[PDB]
């Protein structure tokens, strides 16, 4: 449709984000962004052979889950929220936010580093679910359960059961073979109408329909990838169907809003921040914060 | 092909 960047580089992302038309950025995070933190990208020493699965996908399954959980509760007590620091990249989506550029962030991650990077609900769309509330697997019951009260469980190593139905009690967190969140499918009809820019940042999109998303994005909307590879050149595949289009695309001699940047996100979240002159900003948000989280400890 | 709510790979079929 129209070009928007006057370079497929980080620069001419750079620039384009000082421009007028930049109002509102759309942030595509997965596992990537949080690896600096401590918290290993399991897709990817192996940190789930403790757990003796038939195969390390079978931790993240639902089938799998309900009749052996041991595995993921104790893989969910070393991902519960505050037993890790945001990383730069989080407190760069943090600076979106003050600066009003940042619409909505999408979130395969379910380590909630986003939230406690200082993005309010709103702002987020955790597509993979959540610790912060459980409910009961017994559909004949469904009893809600408080973070706290999971949060005990979890760290005792005690498999919560029910405590009307005694069945088990998993939390809001979406496995494979489970359907995402009514907030993910509701957002993404109207977010991506008025998105002037796509940050694909620490994931390389190995996930649906999670990497569909950026197939709903207007055909002249740039689009940057900061990713430790080059991803989602592939039919995105939205709907479960073929052909509709919206495949990422660096390198043709078609490409015009493609941008790839391989490396680190906190390398690639400082050299962008650094050509927007928000280096400071940043760096100083990231030790004031990390430093406000140690006072609590 | 009618499970696209749900959770999956990035595989092209179900
Ligand atoms: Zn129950």
């Amino acid at each position: 449709k129209e070009r928007l960047l006057d370079e497929l580089t980080l620069e001419g992302v750079a620039r384009y984000m000082q421009s007028e038309r930049c109002r509102r950025v759309i942030c595509l995070v997965g596992a990537g962004i949080s690896t600096s933190a401590g918290i290993p990208d399991f897709r990817s020493y192996d940190n789930l052979e403790k757990y003796h699965l038939p195969y390390p996908e079978a931790i993240f399954e639902i089938s799998y889950f309900k009749k052996h959980p041991e595995p993921f509760f104790a893989l969910a007590k070393e991902l519960y929220p505050g037993q890790f620091k945001p990383t730069i990249c989080h407190y760069f989506m943090r600076l979106l936010k003050d600066k009003g550029l940042l619409l909505r962030c999408y979130t395969q991650n379910i380590d909630t580093l986003e939230r406690i990077a200082g993005l309010e609900q709103e702002d987020l769309v955790e597509a993979h679910g959540t610790f912060y509330t459980s409910h009961c697997v017994s559909a004949s019951c469904r009893h809600e359960y408080p973070l706290s009260w999971m949060k005990e469980k979890i760290f005792s190593e005690v498999t919560p059961k029910c405590e009307d139905c005694q069945s088990l009690v998993k939390p809001d967190i979406v496995f494979f073979g489970e359907s995402l969140p009514a907030r993910f499918f509701s957002c993404m009809q109207s977010d991506f109408l008025k998105v002037d820019l796509l940050l694909v940042m620490g994931t390389s999109l190995q996930v649906q329909p999670f990497a569909s998303l950026i197939s709903k994005a207007p055909l002249s909307t740039p689009r940057l990838l900061i990713n430790k590879e080059k991803a989602g050149q592939s039919d995105p595949f939205l709907g479960m169907i073929m052909g509709l289009g919206g495949g990422m695309d660096f390198d043709s001699k078609k490409a015009y809003r493609d941008v790839a940047w391989l490396g680190e996100c906190d390398q690639g979240c400082l050299a962008l921040a650094e050509l927007l002159g928000w280096k400071k900003e940043l760096e100083d948000l990231v030790r004031r914060e990390h430093a406000s989280i140690d006072a609590q400890s | 092909y009618h499970t696209y709510h749900v959770k999956r790979r990035t595989n092209y079929y179900c």
